[PDB]
């Protein structure tokens, strides 16, 4: 499974859409040192919890450009899942 | 080398631009 | 003009290329 | 993952709306097609120009039908110089009762559409009297284009299927075309005015039933064989012949007078009989020169990869290298494409140059409009044709171009020295409007100060020679067949300037549009001409030279014809592709032909008003052009339809609105650029699966914005389309609302 | 060929073809274009510098 | 003659232009002092002159002596700026010399091609002029 | 999806794989040049032919080429 | 609007040669070329202005004028910019050149 | 016979693009 806390924000119009439930689905988990606010690549502010984190993005997209946003806040752990609406969850970032 | 074809044909036609001329200018009638 | 009768003669004499249109044009492919 | 479009399997498994609009665009390029083999190729083409063929028959009956059901061409015979053709008739149930009263005209009794194709006064003149010759030609081309239908589908079947054999056989298409289709047909079209239309001139009624009985001539066929030519030249129609009666009527057939028939200003039928017959027996021995399966004649294949020069080593033909051309033509189709669009636009532009001063028509001299509007046609027809020639010739550099093949040759050396080419048409485009623009402003300036004598006005002196070295006595330069002590104006050894009599009354009267009286007006437009002919040939032969790539981008080869950009990188590649220099230059080829026909125009309405001194004033400066042609003359047009009621320009009023917004629509597709619109979709894609009557239905295809390449061709056509109708609406109305 | 020769590219998809660099640095066992030549003029890319290969060059010093 | 031209000084039109002169300059005769000079022109029907580019002798002032005039000038525009790029090539910045003008190289290269025709010619018959095709870039075919 | 080609001239240097916003790009060791790692594209299903990886490259000409193809709902760049 | 406002206002600006009202006139129709001069920025893009550019370089690579500062066509940004900026001034002083020359003579 | 203009121009403005866009409305969507 993935197991991981969802960061602190009051939902955005972003989020997912109708291709989470029909084609595919991402998520990226981080395990953060503390909690502090970041940006959301599908818009606006949120809050990292301490320790696994988890957001359901929608593409591969959002995930390496918001692995770059936290580059700089001395997280390099980030890892993207690729979530089939069968239930097939496949590793893909990174390669190993 | 003295480009002979090239400059035998370029004077050839202005052979024909200094003819057509001379009609213009009256020397030949 | 022409009359009435020759018009009709058009329409009917029309409907044969309008015929072989539709087999030339169906056998360039779909 | 449909099966639509069937020719790709790479668009056909594309989830979006890309998929519709790359289907319309790629349908009818056969060679892009998924599994097309060569031959496969070929038999494709060859039956769909059955298809465009008989299109062409199709739309001529229906001029002929629409004229005979519901024209007045048989009210029109009586007085061609008063009576209004008629196109077609109007049934328009959204019209109000004034918009009916306001297009019940030229004598009919519902809504009719005047005719300003001048398809009357070509009839006319070929023979046709009643409303049932043009009936019987309309049902003729019924049956004549159903056979070409049919020839299409029968070509087609496995073993009615040609080889691939047979397409690359050009010595034998160039035998039979030029004798038979160029050269017969001009024979049967001389058959058709000296036993038809020649005796209908003369009040004499010659059909189907009596052409067999009745003889062209009294003569009758006896001095052809015996060599007794000189009867078929007697005494011709007279200068008192009252058209299609036996008032002044002659009988000879084969005449070489020269000039116009002195009633209807048109050539006469006499002297376009010896010149179809004329040019039929030069065709028909044009035919008779290259080799097919009878062991005679010329091979161009020979010709290009000779080498000897009567013993002398030389490189090609003229010393120059043409080896591998014949396989570079005949193996490539746009080659062969890129090349006969230059053939056919120049022809089209130089019928146009030779309609409206030398008519060929009964009484078309006469009717303004119907002359104004078949000038500007052909004239944008060429336009295109000629664009046309430099992009299907890009592709083939592109595509079909083999290095390998063609190397060491004439067209290997073209691509050596391309950016000499580049750079002096770069020169001369700049040469030229650095010094013509720079004479009009000079000339605005002048006149906007009150001193008009400071103008820089030239006379046009190298073609004042010329009109005045055809007979022109206006000028007094005294050459060349306006000397009569010439060695030209006499023939000096045989003295047989037939025509020439005939041809010096033409050009010497100002009754007539035959060269035309010019002046310091008609130089600056001159070279404003050669302004954009030198332009948009900057624009085309660029793209075709660095279609194979260049130093900002190479092989550009491997990414096609039509693709956006390589991105924003080295500085960004904006239309880069040579399908992008197709694009600019159609916005000059409209422009440069704008210049041709705002001066055709312009010059004809004070020749048709009487008023010559309007133009030779103010076309030196450009508030002329555009207070005295643009502002002037559209006020006949504008009100059309107006708070006080209607008459019958409204339509070309309304339609003049109309060409002025599908103009503006298109710069919306070209200042804005894509990105902006896909994150726009993204939002209404977002507020309709939100909406929750509305999201019940939902899109098959996934809604995305127009493609970079896409949004410029419809940015292209809705500019072109709007420009066309703007112009076309203007142009009639102006002058069929002043005649 | 030495740190300083003036040489020649024959590269045609190269920016700097038949231009004259100066070799700044030739490499020994790998890449097979061993050879960085610093050029005087710039690419649309902004740089001045390239690998290319022993016998692409054309001495001229 | 020339044609459709009647001199000025004949015509009605340019005589009738002539009674409304209206001044350049602030000179209150320079209505009057234009016309006495175009009266040796070729005015048309209109009254304006009408030039004549052909290389006539007796109509040499409207195009024949200020292209001389003007192919010294814009020949040695050109010819001063091309000797002035060829000296600041070989120098140790050549970029700053171009926006930024060495004035003491650029005023001896002005002040020297006032006898570019002398020089221009030199520089041909020696092949000085141009440079070899096989020392400038191309694109590929 | 698109074609991604690496040629043979590039110096490892590691500027395209950090440019790709899909991560298409990794590095693989390879004996030839300075660096001794070459660009590869494995994963070319995941380009959004983008050109980022053609923008980053040093190397005149360019040893990473980008060719548009096929476009499927991947490489759109369609979250829908 | 096209009758009674545009066509109809317009007989005073164009009318106004050899009076006071002649720089209205040059106006009119100068900001009318500059307009249309901005569509060349606008509809164009930079990598065709990149290559016609080096066939230019050429010929002053050929007679030895080559610029040690190299020419490059505008950017993808500037491209834009100037047809913009070349597209208001000439919309602007269209319109400058209208009220005036309409409003100087019948007020 | 001119009311064959009441039965051609109704049927080539309304009937035959409706009967073209069903039917190709119909086929490019149809796997
Ligand atoms: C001179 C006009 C002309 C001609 C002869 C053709 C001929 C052809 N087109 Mg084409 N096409 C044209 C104009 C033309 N097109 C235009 C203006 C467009 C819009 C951009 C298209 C868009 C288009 C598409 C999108 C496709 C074709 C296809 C075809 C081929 C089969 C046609 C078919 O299935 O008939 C359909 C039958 C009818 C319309 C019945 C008509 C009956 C009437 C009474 C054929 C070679 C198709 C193909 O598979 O090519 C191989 C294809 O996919 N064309
Ligand atoms: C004598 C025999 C003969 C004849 C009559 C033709 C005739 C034709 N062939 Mg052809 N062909 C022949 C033998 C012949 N071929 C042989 C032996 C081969 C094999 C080696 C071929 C192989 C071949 C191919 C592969 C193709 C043709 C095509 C064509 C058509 C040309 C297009 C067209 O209609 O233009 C008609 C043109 C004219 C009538 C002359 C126009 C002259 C200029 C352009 C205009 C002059 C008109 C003048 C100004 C006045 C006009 C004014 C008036 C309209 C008001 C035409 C019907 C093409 C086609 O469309 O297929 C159907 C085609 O693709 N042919
Ligand atoms: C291909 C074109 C063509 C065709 C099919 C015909 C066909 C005909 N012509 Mg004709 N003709 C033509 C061109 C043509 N002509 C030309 C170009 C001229 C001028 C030299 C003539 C001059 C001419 C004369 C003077 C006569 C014919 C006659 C005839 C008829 C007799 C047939 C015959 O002797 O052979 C026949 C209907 C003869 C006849 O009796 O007509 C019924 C006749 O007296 N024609
Ligand atoms: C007889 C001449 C001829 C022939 C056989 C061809 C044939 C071909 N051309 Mg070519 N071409 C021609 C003339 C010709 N062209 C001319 C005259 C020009 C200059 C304008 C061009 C410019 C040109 C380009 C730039 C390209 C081609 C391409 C092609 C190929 C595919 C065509 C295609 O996809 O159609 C698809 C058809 C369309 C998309 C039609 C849309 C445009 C229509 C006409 C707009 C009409 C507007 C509207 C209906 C007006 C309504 C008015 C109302 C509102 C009042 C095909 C080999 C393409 C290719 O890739 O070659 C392999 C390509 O890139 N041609
Ligand atoms: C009186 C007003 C006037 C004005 C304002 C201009 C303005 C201009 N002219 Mg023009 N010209 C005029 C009168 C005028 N001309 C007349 C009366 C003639 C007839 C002799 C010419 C002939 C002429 C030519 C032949 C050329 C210009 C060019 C130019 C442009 C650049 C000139 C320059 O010095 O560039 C600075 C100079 C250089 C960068 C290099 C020198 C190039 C010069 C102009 C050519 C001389 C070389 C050689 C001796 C002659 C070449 C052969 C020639 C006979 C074909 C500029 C817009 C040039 C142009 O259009 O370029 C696009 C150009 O080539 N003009
Ligand atoms: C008022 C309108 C206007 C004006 C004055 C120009 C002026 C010019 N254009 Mg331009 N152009 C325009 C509108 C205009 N353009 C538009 C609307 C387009 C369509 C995108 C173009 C597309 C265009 C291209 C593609 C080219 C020019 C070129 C030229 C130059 C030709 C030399 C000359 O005559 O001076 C000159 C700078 C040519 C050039 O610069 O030659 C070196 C050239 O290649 N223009
Ligand atoms: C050193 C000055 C100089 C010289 C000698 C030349 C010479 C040449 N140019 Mg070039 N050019 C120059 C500057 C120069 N150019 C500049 C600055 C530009 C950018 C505006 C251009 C833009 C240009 C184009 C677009 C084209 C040429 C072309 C040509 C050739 C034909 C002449 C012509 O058309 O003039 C063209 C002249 C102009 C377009 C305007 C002239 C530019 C200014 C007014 C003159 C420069 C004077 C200089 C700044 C003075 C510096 C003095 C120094 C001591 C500080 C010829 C090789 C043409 C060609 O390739 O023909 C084969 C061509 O198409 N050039
Ligand atoms: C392409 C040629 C063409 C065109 C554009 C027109 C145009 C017109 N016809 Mg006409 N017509 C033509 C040929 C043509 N006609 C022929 C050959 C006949 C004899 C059968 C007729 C018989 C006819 C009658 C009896 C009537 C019209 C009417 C009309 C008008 C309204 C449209 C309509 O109802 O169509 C009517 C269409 C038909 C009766 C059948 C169409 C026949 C042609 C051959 C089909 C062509 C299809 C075309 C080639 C397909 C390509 C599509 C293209 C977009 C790719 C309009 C002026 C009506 C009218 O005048 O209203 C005031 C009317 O009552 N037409
Ligand atoms: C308006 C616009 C859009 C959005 C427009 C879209 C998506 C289409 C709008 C038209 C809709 C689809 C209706 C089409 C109706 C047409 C008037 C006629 C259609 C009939 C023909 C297709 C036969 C872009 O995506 C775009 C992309 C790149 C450059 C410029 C533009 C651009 O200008
Ligand atoms: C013309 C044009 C160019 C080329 C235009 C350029 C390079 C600008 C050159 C114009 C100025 C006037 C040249 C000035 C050169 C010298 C600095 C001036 C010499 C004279 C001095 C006395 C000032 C582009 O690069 C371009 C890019 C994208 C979209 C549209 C376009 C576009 O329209
Ligand atoms: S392709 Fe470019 S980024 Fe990748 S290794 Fe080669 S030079 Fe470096
Ligand atoms: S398509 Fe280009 S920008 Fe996108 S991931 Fe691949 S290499 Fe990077």
């Amino acid at each position: 499974t993935l197991s991981g806390k969802t960061p602190l924000f009051a939902g955005s119009t972003g989020g997912l859409l109708t291709k989470a439930v029909e084609e595919e689905k991402y998520a990226i988990t981080w395990t953060s040192p503390k909690a502090q606010v970041f940006e959301l690549p599908t818009g606006g502010a949120a809050t990292m919890h301490e320790g696994e984190n988890l957001l359901y993005i929608a593409r591969k997209e959002y995930g390496i450009a918001l692995g770059g946003q936290l580059r700089k806040f001395k997280i390099t752990n980030y890892k993207i899942y690729r979530i089939l609406p069968s239930g097939e969850t496949t590793f893909i970032h990174p390669a190993d | 080398p003295p480009y002979t074809f090239r400059t035998g044909w370029a004077l050839l036609l202005l052979a024909v631009n200094f003819l057509v001329a001379a009609y213009y200018f009256h020397i030949i009638q | 003009s022409i009359s009435d009768t020759q018009v009709y003669i058009a329409l009917v004499v029309a409907l044969i290329p309008g015929l072989l249109a539709w087999r030339l044009a169906t056998e360039l492919y779909k | 993952a449909t099966k639509f479009p069937k020719f790709s399997q790479d668009l056909a498994q594309d989830p979006t709306t890309r998929r519709i609009w790359y289907a319309m665009a790629m349908g009818n390029d056969f060679e892009s097609h998924d599994g097309m083999t060569e031959e496969n190729l070929y038999q494709k083409i060859f039956a769909t120009h059955f298809g465009h063929l008989a299109i062409i028959f199709l739309w001529a009956s229906s001029l002929l039908f629409h004229v005979a059901w519901q024209g007045n061409f048989e009210q029109w015979i009586k007085d061609p110089l008063h009576v209004r053709p008629i196109a077609h008739a109007i049934w328009d149930p959204h019209f109000g009762k004034p918009a009916i009263e306001a297009f019940t005209q030229a004598g009919a009794n519902g809504p009719v559409n005047i005719a300003y194709s001048g398809v009357y006064h070509w009839w006319y003149t070929i023979g046709m009297r009643t409303n049932t010759e043009l009936y019987t030609g309309s049902v003729f081309l019924l049956l004549f284009a159903s056979l070409f239908l049919f020839a299409g589908w029968l070509h087609l079947q496995p073993k009615f299927r040609p080889s691939l054999a047979w397409f690359k056989s050009a010595e034998s298409r160039l035998n039979h075309h030029l004798a038979g289709l160029f050269g017969v047909s001009s024979l049967a079209w001389a058959g058709h005015l000296i036993h038809v239309a020649i005796p209908e001139s003369r009040g004499q009624h010659v059909g189907w039933d009596n052409f067999l009985s009745t003889a062209p001539h009294p003569a009758g066929l006896q001095p052809f064989f015996t060599g007794n030519w000189g009867v078929y030249a007697q005494n011709p129609d007279t200068a008192g012949h009252i058209f299609s009666t036996s008032q002044g009527a002659g009988t000879a057939i084969l005449t070489f007078l020269g000039g116009f028939h002195p009633q209807t200003e048109s050539l006469w039928l006499t002297d376009m009989a010896h010149h179809h017959l004329a040019i039929a027996v030069l065709f028909i021995v044009a035919g008779h020169m290259y080799r097919t399966n009878f062991g005679i004649g010329h091979s161009i294949k020979e010709m290009m990869n000779a080498k000897t020069f009567f013993g002398k080593p030389v490189e090609g033909p003229f010393n120059m290298p043409h080896q591998g051309i014949y396989d570079t033509y005949n193996n490539s189709l746009h080659f062969q494409l890129g090349w006969h669009l230059a053939c056919l636009g120049v022809v089209t532009s130089w019928v146009a140059q030779h309609m409206y001063s030398l008519p060929s028509y009964a009484f078309i001299a006469k009717d303004y409009t119907t002359q104004a509007a078949l000038y500007t046609h052909h004239q944008y027809i060429a336009i295109f044709l000629m664009v046309g020639a430099f992009a299907h010739g890009a592709i083939f550099l592109v595509r079909d171009y083999d290095p390998e093949q063609n190397k060491g040759n004439v067209l290997e050396r073209v691509l050596q020295h391309k950016e000499a080419i580049i750079s002096h048409l770069s020169w001369v485009s700049l040469f030229l409007g650095f010094h013509t623009l720079g004479l009009y402003v000079h000339n605005d300036v002048v006149v906007a100060f009150g001193t008009p004598e400071k103008q820089i006005l030239i006379e046009p002196v190298f073609a004042q020679f010329i009109q005045a070295a055809h007979g022109k006595v206006l000028y007094g330069l005294d050459t060349l067949l306006s000397n009569p002590d010439s060695v030209a104006y006499t023939a000096y050894p045989n003295y047989a300037n037939v025509w020439l009599p005939g041809w010096l009354d033409a050009i010497n009267s100002g009754t007539n549009s035959l060269f035309l009286t010019i002046g310091p007006g008609d130089f600056l437009v001159h070279h404003a001409i050669a302004l954009g002919l030198h332009t948009t040939t900057l624009i085309l032969v660029k793209g075709a030279l660095d279609a194979r790539g260049s130093k900002l981008m190479p092989d550009k080869k491997d990414f096609g014809y039509a693709f956006p950009c390589d991105g924003p990188g080295r500085g960004g590649t904006c239309d880069i592709s040579a399908w992008d220099s197709f694009y600019l230059s159609l916005f000059w080829a409209l422009n440069t032909v704008g210049w041709v026909t705002f001066y055709w125009h312009w010059k004809h309405l004070g020749i048709w008003q009487g008023n010559v001194a309007q133009f030779n004033e103010n076309s030196t400066y450009l508030m002329g052009w555009f207070r005295d042609y643009l502002w002037a003359n559209s006020a006949q047009l504008i009100n059309g339809y107006n708070p006080y009621g209607v008459n019958n320009l409204s339509v070309w009023a309304w339609m003049f609105l109309f060409g002025h917004l599908v103009w503006a629509t298109g710069f919306m597709f070209l200042i804005s650029w894509r990105g902006y619109w896909q994150e726009l979709i993204e939002t209404l894609v977002w507020a309709h699966e939100r909406t929750p009557i509305a999201n019940l239905v939902r899109w098959k295809d996934k809604p995305v914005a127009l493609s970079i390449v896409q949004a410029r061709v419809v940015g292209l056509a809705h500019f072109t389309v709007g420009y066309v109708l703007t112009y076309a609406a203007f142009l009639i109305a102006s002058t069929a609302g002043k005649f | 060929v030495q740190r300083g020769s003036k040489v020649r590219i024959l590269r045609p998809e190269s920016y700097w073809f038949q231009d004259v660099g100066t070799v700044a640095s030739v490499d020994q066992s790998g890449i097979k274009y061993p050879v960085i030549v610093r050029f005087d003029k710039v690419n649309y890319a902004g740089i001045n510098t390239n690998n290319f290969a022993v016998d692409e060059l054309i001495e001229v010093e | 003659l020339g044609a459709d031209l009647t001199p000025c000084a004949e015509n009605p039109a340019f005589q009738a232009l002539a009674k409304n002169a209206r001044n350049t300059t602030a000179d209150p005769q320079s209505g009057q002092k234009r016309f006495e000079r175009y009266s040796q022109a070729l005015c048309g029907p209109e009254g304006y002159p009408h030039l004549i580019v052909d290389g006539r002798l007796d109509r040499a002032g409207d195009f024949l002596i200020p292209s001389i005039l003007f192919l010294y000038i814009a020949g040695w525009i050109g010819w001063v700026g091309r000797a002035y790029l060829q000296a600041i090539k070989k120098d140790s910045d050549t970029e700053q010399k171009e926006i930024q003008l060495d004035l003491g190289i650029a005023l001896p290269i002005i002040a020297t091609g006032f006898a570019w025709p002398a020089a221009a010619v030199k520089e041909l018959l020696s092949g000085e002029l141009t440079a070899k095709d096989s020392e400038i870039t191309v694109s590929p075919r | 999806s698109h074609t991604v080609k690496i040629y043979d001239t590039c110096i490892g240097c590691t500027q395209c794989v950090r440019a790709c916003p899909t991560d298409v790009l990794e590095m693989v060791p390879w004996d030839g040049c300075k660096a001794a790692q070459v660009a590869s594209s494995p994963r070319t299903e995941d380009c959004v032919g983008c050109k980022r990886c053609e923008t980053a490259c040093p190397t005149d000409f360019l040893s990473i080429r980008v060719y548009l193809g096929a476009e499927t709902t991947r490489s759109m760049g369609l979250a829908y | 609007w096209l009758r009674d406002f545009l066509w109809a206002q317009a007989s005073q600006v164009i009318n106004s040669y050899g009076s006071a009202l002649s720089a209205y006139g040059l106006m009119f129709l100068g900001a009318h070329f500059v307009w249309a001069f901005s569509l060349m920025f606008l509809f164009s893009g930079r990598g065709y202005w990149q290559e016609l550019i080096e066939s230019i370089v050429w010929a002053h690579n050929k007679l030895k004028v080559a610029p040690a500062i190299q020419p490059r066509a505008l950017s993808i940004t500037q491209g834009r910019a100037v047809g913009v900026a070349h597209y208001l001034l000439g919309g602007i002083a269209t319109t400058w050149a209208f009220f005036h020359a309409h409003i100087l003579s019948v007020g | 016979a001119s009311f064959l203009s009441s039965i051609f121009v109704p049927v080539i403005g309304w009937v035959v693009p409706i009967a073209t866009f069903s039917f190709l409305f119909l086929y490019i969507e149809r796997e």
